[PDB]
């Protein structure tokens, strides 16, 4: 896998 | 120059997204070798935050010595912070092991386990004082001892024991809950009510190690703590409070871990934080006690 921004 | 008239110039033009772009652009880019190798890909959170390989935080064993964590050394403030991601269901132990290792007092934790309908840190601590943690991998043992509840934070005291060593440790948990993702606190009262309770603890005195300061990722909310701390510090021990600029003690900061503050309003917070938290370092002991008042803890 996920990506924060 | 100067924080207060450089704030003020900055709402009024409304370039609160340009000044914020630019420290960005001015970021410091070191590499994280370490933390892309294929082995550590299940003890990342998110695959764009990783910490600098000149700047992490090296577990003490001789099989995998790798957790998603920084060490921010902040020279003239006398200051350092380990700043991690919030852990995974496997990444629990190597968690507390680095607490241990590194001989910290104090956790602060800026988010909740699951907010906005979603998983965004595991449940690392006991609910329950009779319901203790076990984690078998690196032999520790955790005991929730007591909690204090307010209305917009809580303080937790913890018992970690070492089962190899025989050694126990009271560690202190301070857990902000109402502190959404990308967001900001309530107001600085709110926020300034919290920082200076984890001060007066002794948490943050170089007798211990460094304060283990996460959110989700470990870079906004918790780049806002460490900033408004840092900033705090500085015009405490300089003798001439204007001289501090947030920026570049921003950059300093970034220097140790990527993305610390991830909104443009994050930043504009900070701004606020550290302008009205001034007034209790120049020497007014009464708006402390107003803080408080004002963050409505009861």
């Amino acid at each position: 896998t996920d990506y924060y921004r | 120059m100067e924080m207060e008239k450089e704030f003020e110039q900055i709402d009024k033009s409304g370039s609160w997204a340009a000044i914020y772009q630019d420290i960005r652009h001015e970021a410091s880019d070191f590499p994280c070798r370490v933390a892309k190798l294929p082995k550590n890909k299940n003890r990342n959170r998110y695959r764009d935050v990783s910490p600098f390989d000149h700047s992490r935080i090296k577990l003490h064993q001789e099989d995998n010595d790798y957790i998603n964590a920084s060490l921010i050394k902040m020279e003239e403030a006398q200051r350092s912070y380990i700043l991690t991601q919030g852990p995974l269901p496997n990444t629990c132990g190597h968690f507390w092991e680095m607490v241990w290792e590194q001989k910290s007092r104090g956790v602060v934790m800026l988010n909740r386990v699951m907010e906005k309908g979603s998983l965004k840190c595991a449940q690392y601590w006991p609910q329950k004082e009779e319901k203790e943690m076990i984690f078998e991998d690196t032999n520790l043992k955790l005991t929730l001892i007591s909690e204090d509840i307010k209305s917009y934070y809580t303080v937790r005291q913890l018992e970690l024991e070492n089962l190899t060593t025989q050694e126990t440790r009271e560690i202190l948990h301070f857990h902000y809950t109402t502190w959404p993702d990308f967001g900001v606190p309530e107001s600085p009262a709110s926020f300034l009510n919290f920082l200076f309770k984890v001060r007066e603890s002794g948490s943050l005195s170089p007798e211990h190690g460094p304060v283990v300061v996460h959110a989700s990722a470990g870079i906004g909310r918790s780049g806002t703590f460490c900033l408004a701390d840092t900033c705090l510090l500085l015009m405490d021990k300089r003798k001439d409070p204007s001289s501090v600029d947030i920026k570049k003690v921003l950059l300093e900061m970034r220097k140790f871990r990527m993305g610390l503050i991830q909104t443009a309003d994050q930043l504009r917070f900070s701004y606020l934080a550290v302008i009205e938290g001034a007034k209790f370092i120049m020497g007014d002991s009464s708006v402390q006690d107003q803080w408080k008042e004002l963050s409505h803890e009861d």
